[PDB]
RNA sequence: ACACCCAG
């Protein structure tokens, strides 16, 4: 019922490439090659 | 005052008549060839770099104003004569005009003897001439 | 021209004299308020992270030329020659006409980023205002 | 939302994580400059691209002789009756067939989309 | 007050010849220069060529401070003129013509990748990750 | 104290200079005057909410010019000089930028056409010969 | 037949077969430009209020219109309304343009 | 060889 339909994603705890660009790279994977 | 709507048909065709009486039908061919001889050919000769020579004596061949004459034909006698456009079509001639360049030659040598000699209207070949242009005979 | 395979656009910007990223993006991005054009120039900056001087940028350009040099100064001089005399000759061919070249190359990418964003319509080839006609004037001057 | 440039080597800042305080830290990765920011945002992307076209319309378009003019829609903060209307007709705008109105009065670049 | 209707009216003077020639420092507005920090300035011609047709090199506060390169503008002042009006106790403005225009850009000081090192760095074309770690090795 | 040292004592005094761009006819008239001591006169007037700057030509030189200002915040300009003794020095920092325009709007065109004619005076075009060269 | 061939390329006259659409003819009033030197136009623009390209900073370009003479960027201007009114008047009077 | 051109 919220007007701002907010969905929150966070990475797993025990995580050489940093997470500042890993979360960029996986966000592109979610919106290109993921089937709902 | 102001062109009335019923008088516009006469007015527009008078305007077009003034265009074709002044400009013509093949004006794009003549204007481009006129700018080529009057402006472009002069610009190529000026933009061309001077010739430097060594081996000491030094020579500079500076180029100058282009002179272009009427289209002439040289017979077997070597006597020049103005080529007619009809004669070119008949005797299979080429309707070309001589191209004369002005060259100033300056010698550079030790001993304070820089002599500047000048050759007037050196013949450097013929250029085909568009008919009914400003540089044609007609 | 006179280069075999393609080079990144931030390399030739650093070869032109402006090496800092502030000077490069001031040449391309005229207003920094919009983030969209700054977003698509971000991958181009990441590709050119290796090159940091002007001289090494000239070395990278000359190493990919049609005539490979021998010494380091040989391909730098050759790359500076093609960066100056055969890169945008209509902007200017002179020893100190490099700021005008980068502004035009800044306008090169700025026209490219606007079309990728769709801010202006792509210029079609068959538009006849994008055409010129060679009459007997320019044709005979090309022979002469 | 926006990245400032380096005060030392005039390069572009980039996000970096620090373990001493766990705060956002824009760090230039060419030199060794350090900077703490307060925006706390790295990347935003308009997926449905609901970009406000009213800002990107140049206010000087109203004097184009090739654009239509109607007095049906008056200016809001200007009061002039006639105005210049057109469509954006650009990519990344979905339908891009809804009118944008620009007032034609001098020294009034007010644009409303209605 | 007097400043609301101030009447100031000064004389302009153009000297014929001057023992010193005048040029221009130009700096970017985003460079954020400060003249109070500058306790030492060194200006010399660069050694990249190895004279008058060479770019200028500006060194400020030695190697500790910032360094700049002066580049002459592409255009020429054939049809344009620039003059500087200098304040003087006598009040007669002295119009000084310019000789040349120089533009200055800062040079970053930090460890910079060698060209031989850069070619070894170029294999990882798009597979390069953690660009922070590139400067950690150097 | 060195040959390559730049003197910046003028910058420390906060000296203010004005950078002005003038047309060619004003510079040519000043050059033809050969620096007698006075070639023109400057008129500055300030109102309650607007400032106007104008330049008045000398009546001897002829036998008004507005100096509308420009934004200075775009760049940082300072002026320096080099001497015949190779002593680099700086006068000051440019504070206000000005530009000059001719007052005539429609009658100025006849002077411009003569300037174009003088500019096209030394240019050459290929002539025509009535007779072939022998 | 593109939309911009109105008035200077004949929409009717075109040869048949392999050459159709590629060999075109001028209209009755079409006049191909002969060319001119861009020096008087560039001299007029620098005389006017147009600022030079190297003179400006790369920050005032956004609120100004770029000037292109023969496809070469030569500077910016801040008053485009007065510039077109001046340039079009000078072409109609045939003074310098 | 190239241009131009006829027919569908
Ligand atoms: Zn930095
Ligand atoms: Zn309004």
């Amino acid at each position: 019922n919220a007007e701002k339909l907010v969905l929150r994603i966070r990475i797993m705890n025990s995580d050489k490439m940093d997470d500042d660009v890993f979360l960029r790279c996986i966000e592109s994977n979610m919106l290109t090659d993921m089937t709902l | 005052d102001e062109i009335t709507p019923d008088l516009w048909q006469e007015a527009c065709w008078i305007v077009i008549s003034s265009y074709f009486d002044e400009k013509g039908l093949v004006r794009q061919q003549l204007d481009s060839f006129d700018e080529f001889i009057q402006m472009s050919v002069q610009r190529i000769v000026e933009d061309a770099p001077p010739i430097d020579l060594q081996a000491p004596p030094r020579y500079l061949l500076k180029f100058e104003q282009i002179y272009l004459s009427k289209p002439t034909h040289w017979e077997r006698d070597g006597a020049p004569s103005p080529m007619m456009p009809n004669e070119a079509r008949l005797r299979n001639l080429t309707y070309s005009a001589p191209l004369y360049v002005d060259i100033t030659k300056t010698v550079i040598k030790e001993g304070e003897e820089q002599l500047q000699t000048q050759h007037q209207k050196t013949f450097i070949g013929k250029i085909p001439i568009m008919l009914r242009s400003t540089y044609c005979l007609l | 021209p006179y280069i075999k395979q393609e080079v990144p656009i931030i390399i030739v910007f650093r070869a032109l004299g402006f090496v800092s990223d502030r000077d490069i993006l001031e040449h391309i991005i005229y207003d920094f308020e919009d983030p969209e054009m700054m977003e698509m120039v971000k991958p181009s900056l990441d590709e050119a992270f290796v090159i940091q001087e002007q001289n090494v940028a000239l070395n990278f350009i000359g190493s990919r030329g049609a005539k490979p040099g021998v010494t380091k100064e040989k391909r730098i001089k050759y790359a500076k020659e093609v960066l100056q005399k055969e890169m945008l000759p209509h902007v200017g061919v002179s020893d100190f006409c490099e700021t005008k070249k980068a502004y035009f190359l800044g306008y090169m990418v700025h026209r490219l980023l606007l079309a990728a964003l769709g801010r202006r319509e792509l210029d079609d080839r068959d538009h006849y205002g994008n055409k010129r006609l060679d009459l007997a004037g320019p044709l005979l001057a090309f022979l002469f | 939302v926006g990245i400032r440039f380096c005060q030392e080597c005039n390069n572009m800042l980039y996000p970096k994580e620090d373990k001493e305080n766990r705060i956002l830290l824009y760090a230039c990765r060419n030199c060794d400059y350090q900077q703490e920011a307060d925006n706390s945002c790295i990347y935003v992307n308009k997926i449905t691209h609901e970009v406000d076209e009213l800002t990107q319309i140049i206010a000087d378009v109203s004097q184009d002789p090739t654009l239509p003019r109607t007095e049906d829609h008056p200016c809001q903060k200007c009061g002039h009756k006639e105005a210049v209307f057109f469509q954006s007709h650009s990519a990344r705008a979905e339908d891009a067939m809804r009118l944008y109105y620009v007032c034609t009065a001098p020294h009034c670049g007010h644009r409303w989309t209605e | 007050g007097p400043s609301s209707q101030n009447v100031t009216e000064y004389v302009v003077r153009v000297p014929k010849n001057t023992t010193k020639k005048y040029n221009i420092m130009a700096f970017n507005a985003a460079d954020k220069v400060n003249f109070a920090t500058w306790n030492q300035a060194r200006l010399e011609r660069d050694l990249s060529n190895k004279p008058e047709d060479q770019p200028w090199l500006l060194r400020v506060n030695g190697k500790s401070g910032r360094k700049f390169k002066g580049i002459k503008k592409g255009g020429v002042t054939e049809n344009t003129s620039y003059y500087i009006f200098t304040q003087c106790p006598d009040g007669a403005f002295e119009a000084f013509p310019v000789h040349n225009w120089y533009n200055f850009t800062p040079l970053a000081r930090h460890r910079t990748l060698t060209a031989e090192e850069a070619e070894e760095e170029w294999e990882r074309r798009n597979k390069v990750l953690n660009h922070f770690s590139i400067m950690q090795q150097r | 104290a060195e040959r390559g040292e730049l003197d910046l004592t003028g910058a420390k005094q906060n000296t203010g200079v004005w950078l002005v761009k003038v047309p060619k006819y004003l510079s040519q008239q000043w050059a033809k005057a050969s620096g007698r001591g006075e070639v023109g006169k400057l008129r500055i007037a300030k109102t309650q909410g607007r400032t106007e700057v104008s330049f008045t030509l000398n009546e001897d030189l002829a036998n008004e010019h507005p100096f509308v200002l420009q934004s200075v915040g775009g760049q940082t300009l300072t002026v320096f000089t080099e001497s015949s003794s190779d002593k680099l020095s700086l006068e000051g920092i440019v504070v206000q930028r000005a530009e000059c325009r001719p007052a005539a709007s429609e009658n100025y065109m006849r002077l411009k056409r003569l300037q174009i004619e003088e500019s096209s005076k030394p240019v050459r075009l290929s002539q025509q010969l009535d007779k072939v060269v022998t | 037949l593109h939309n911009t061939l109105w008035g200077m390329v004949c929409p009717a006259e075109t040869p048949e077969g392999h050459a159709v659409g590629l060999v075109k003819n001028l209209a009755l009033m079409a006049y191909i430009s002969v060319g001119s030197q861009p020096s008087p136009i560039l001299e007029f623009l620098e005389e006017w209020s147009m600022e030079n390209l190297e003179e400006i900073s790369p920050a005032a370009i956004a609120d100004a219109t770029k000037i292109f003479v023969n496809g070469c960027w030569v500077g910016i201007h801040k008053d485009p309304e007065q510039l077109m009114n001046t340039l079009r008047k000078l072409r109609r009077q045939m003074d310098i343009i």
